[PDB]
């Protein structure tokens, strides 16, 4: 479980990143 | 291609020795790596500090919360935002690694992200112009 949130998280926060490329 | 056992090297040497520890194990390719993982670390730096302090890392934890974690993180594909994100997850693993007195957990993440790399982004990281095109694009 706790890794489930823990990669949707990363998932939000790599594409807002990719974004500011 | 580069050598991603090489990279991952490097990377988790860099992270390390950013908290003080020193681990024993192209070079425009492993700056622009680097600076791309800090500068992803200080916009969410609040966020990856409550992950750690969840994280419940054992050696017999470690390898499946690695496995999940990263599955989940390209659960619907690859960019090269969600591979930064998969540095900074290692290294975030790493890190407590060390600051829970099991060191050796290091080398055997640094094994596991060596091995995703190959077995799993390696097709895409060469189908999107290798690391040359990651340092253009973020240069």
């Amino acid at each position: 479980w706790l890794a489930q949130r823990l990669g949707r998280e990363l998932r939000r926060l790599s594409d807002e990143f990719v974004d500011s490329f | 291609g580069y050598d991603n056992r090489e990279i991952v090297m490097k990377y988790i040497h860099y992270k390390l020795s950013q908290r003080g520890y020193e681990w024993d194990a192209s070079e425009v390719v492993h700056l622009t790596l680097r600076q791309a993982v800090d500068d992803f670390s200080r916009r969410y730096r609040r966020d990856f500090a409550e992950m750690s302090s969840q994280l419940h890392l054992t050696p017999f934890t470690a390898r499946g919360r690695f496995a999940t974690v990263v599955e989940e993180l390209f659960r619907d594909g690859v960019n090269w935002g969600r591979i930064v994100a998969f540095f900074e997850f290692g290294g975030v693993m790493c890190v407590e690694s060390v600051n829970r007195e099991m060191s050796p957990l290091v080398d055997n993440i640094a094994l596991w992200m060596t091995e995703y790399l190959n077995r799993h982004l390696h097709t895409w990281i060469q189908d999107n112009g290798g690391w040359d095109a990651f340092v253009e694009l973020y240069g």
